[PDB]
């Protein structure tokens, strides 16, 4: 999803859509 | 142990100095296993480490095995003595591949850093260099030790992921001494102390910005095998907010100097106060109506931060207590300074004026007096006892007179000592002409604000910062939010009085470590539970009382407050610290 890479390097990224920090959440088990 | 930080050759208030302390007890009880990373910046940094670009034992594997591969590592002493081995990294050395990182970090941990603020991306590249260095460590040594890796701040928080990523069979601790969310709202005019499960984190960060500095920080907190915080204080917002409950707490020690007599640091600051007389003497020339005997030297240090350091509410104090101290025909005077660094261009030609003609009077009082050293050993070689007038002549006396004359001055001596580029918006300036202080005659508050950092080589002020805070009477930190606290931690430790705060976490820990505080000079302020103006009042009140004691209390009340530095001694308080390492030890590999 280049869109939302190129969305964030602007530095405006949404809260309520795809970039929120459950991804994260839900990612870093994996690690561990 | 690697206690990657960013502030270990750059001066920073913040990391700096705790790390500066700890790195001598940590290093005598465990010995030269430990090592310190940090950045490369072109200030001056290499003037106080000492360089090693040669191969040297105690990991002397990296410095030919990755350093010739396109690096920039270094190896330095500090010209600290407490075997701090320390590895600079350089930071404009390798920057040609930022996209390669960023994408990497987005394989990752989908973070990073905008292109917005160039600190946080050379912070991010200093965590990958730390990184490489570390797994380049390992993979040199055999993997036979089993290291364990130490981050402050969220400046080196990116290791944390980075390493989780790599699955590096290391132990994991993280301390963050500022939630620095906390920070920012707390400077956004709004109540942050009332409730603090009430706040929304992801609608916040971004308006006021900490968005991927909060999601790192709460990766960093989650993916660390053990978290740490500074204060009791702070692990209360950090599991509130975080999500994430320290393993224990870790309060933050000094290395106290031991003199070999108790009543040495009363002489320390006799001579510190002689010197800060003689700078004020030099500031108030041709308006030296006060007696100087009379005279106590309070200030506020630390950064530029109005409300968050407590700066309002001392100076509507200081206003208070100068009315008080006007209506009540008291002598005394209070010289109030402000340690804040906001950017300037140079001294205003008042204040470096007013040292030469200080200067200048003294040398003119130094011709007359060896004139009249010699008249008085001529007589005294005769025999005869000086009548004491036939000694000064007319030219003498006329050069005395046009000294004085000289130093005859109509302008009122400035509150602030540099030229600021920006006086119209400068809140403390704005605030003390809007209070009516001006170093008027009949003020008996003078304020002086000196926007730098204190260094013993300045044109003016020759005094660093530890001989300074050792020189006033009294240092006053009313700090509406901030986790720790340094300041006023090393000026009880130099002996001065000092007013904390309740929402502070020196505060905090001498609350309950003490009975009835205010008692051992630590005038702890309500913050929490009060008002702003009933605040303001209460700093009233404390100030007052500490003007009408005697020399004598005084004295008696630096004894007691210097009664206490073993309090914030790091032999007592760097158990913490074991047992954090015991901790991850356990969690990672017995
Ligand atoms: O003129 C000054 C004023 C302050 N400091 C240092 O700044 C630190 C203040 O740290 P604190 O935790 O009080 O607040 P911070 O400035 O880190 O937010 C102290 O350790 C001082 O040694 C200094 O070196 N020179
Ligand atoms: O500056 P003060 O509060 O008046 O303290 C007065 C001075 O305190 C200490 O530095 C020493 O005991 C000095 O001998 C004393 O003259
Ligand atoms: O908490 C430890 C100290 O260092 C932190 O980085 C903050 O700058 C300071 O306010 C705090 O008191």
């Amino acid at each position: 999803s280049e869109e939302r890479k190129e969305r964030w390097e602007q530095g405006q990224a949404d809260y309520m859509g795809a970039d929120s920090f459950d991804n994260i959440k839900r990612k870093l088990d994996t690690y561990l | 142990l690697f206690e990657v930080a960013w502030e270990v050759a750059n001066k920073v208030g913040g990391i700096y100095t705790v790390l500066q302390t700890k790195a001598k007890v940590t290093g005598d009880e465990w010995g030269d296993n430990y090592f310190l990373v940090g950045p490369y910046t072109e200030q001056g940094v290499r003037t106080q480490v000492e360089l090693l670009e040669a191969p040297t034992p105690a990991l002397k594997r990296t410095l030919d095995s990755m350093n010739s591969k396109g690096c920039k590592v270094y190896f330095g002493r500090w010209l600290i003595e407490g075997g701090p081995l320390v590895v600079l990294l350089d930071v404009g050395a390798s920057a040609w591949a930022l996209e390669r990182w960023k994408g990497e970090l987005w394989d990752t941990c989908n973070i990073g850093v905008p292109w917005y603020d160039r600190e946080a991306n050379d912070a991010v590249l200093f965590g990958f260099l730390t990184t490489w260095f570390l797994g380049e460590f390992l993979a040199q040594s055999e993997e036979k030790p089993h290291v364990v890796a130490h981050f402050h701040e969220w400046l080196a928080g990116v290791g944390l992921c980075l390493c989780r990523a790599r699955r590096l069979p290391v132990a994991t601790i993280f301390t963050t001494h500022a939630t620095l969310l906390g920070r920012y709202l707390c400077a956004g005019a709004v109540d942050f102390y009332n409730n603090l499960e009430n706040f929304n984190v992801d609608k916040e960060a971004g308006e006021r910005q900490i968005y991927h500095r909060y999601c790192m920080e709460r990766a960093a907190a989650h993916c660390a095998h053990v978290f740490t915080t500074v204060s009791q204080i702070t692990a209360i917002e950090a599991q509130h907010l975080l999500k994430r409950k320290p393993d224990i707490v870790t309060p933050n020690g000094l290395n106290v100097k031991k003199f070999s007599a108790m009543h040495e640091f009363q002489n320390l600051h006799a001579q510190s106060k002689a010197r800060i007389q003689e700078f004020v003497r030099g500031h108030f020339y041709g308006h030296l109506d006060f007696n100087l005997d009379k005279t106590l030297y309070f200030f506020i240090a630390g950064r530029y931060e109005f409300s968050n350091k407590g700066a309002d509410v001392f100076l509507e104090a200081l206003a208070r207590l100068n009315y008080l101290l006007r209506v009540n025909g008291s002598e005394q005077t209070v010289v109030a300074f402000f340690i804040m660094p906001a950017r300037t261009n140079n001294f205003n030609v008042e204040t470096l004026k007013g040292q030469a003609v200080r200067k200048q009077l003294w040398d003119t009082a130094n011709t007359v007096k060896e004139k009249f050293g010699r008249k008085l050993y001529e007589s005294l070689l005769v025999g005869s006892l000086p009548d004491m007038n036939k000694m000064l002549d007319k030219e003498d006396f006329t050069m005395m007179k046009r000294a004085i004359f000289a130093t005859q001055r109509q302008s009122f001596p400035p509150v602030c000592t540099h030229n600021m580029l920006d006086d119209s918006s400068d809140p403390i300036l704005t605030t003390i002409r809007r209070i009516g202080l001006f170093n008027s005659s009949a003020d008996r508050v003078k304020v002086i604000f000196h926007p730098e950092f204190l260094s013993s080589t300045s044109p003016l002020l020759p005094v660093d910062y530890e001989e300074f805070v050792r020189g006033c009477h009294l240092g006053v930190f009313p700090s509406y939010y901030e986790p720790w606290g340094y300041t006023p931690a090393e000026c009880t430790v130099m002996g001065i009085p000092s007013i904390s705060t309740n929402l502070s976490g020196f505060g905090c820990f001498m609350e309950e470590h003490i009975a009835d505080p205010s008692a051992y000079g630590i005038y702890i302020l309500d913050r929490r539970f009060r008002s702003l103006d009933d605040s303001c009042s209460q700093l009233t009140s404390f100030l007052y009382s500490f003007c009408q004691q005697s020399r004598r209390q005084r004295i008696i009340q630096r004894n007691r407050t210097e009664r206490l530095s073993d309090l914030l001694d790091w032999k007592y308080l760097g158990r913490y610290y074991m047992s954090a390492r015991h901790m991850a030890l356990s969690k990672a590999f017995p």
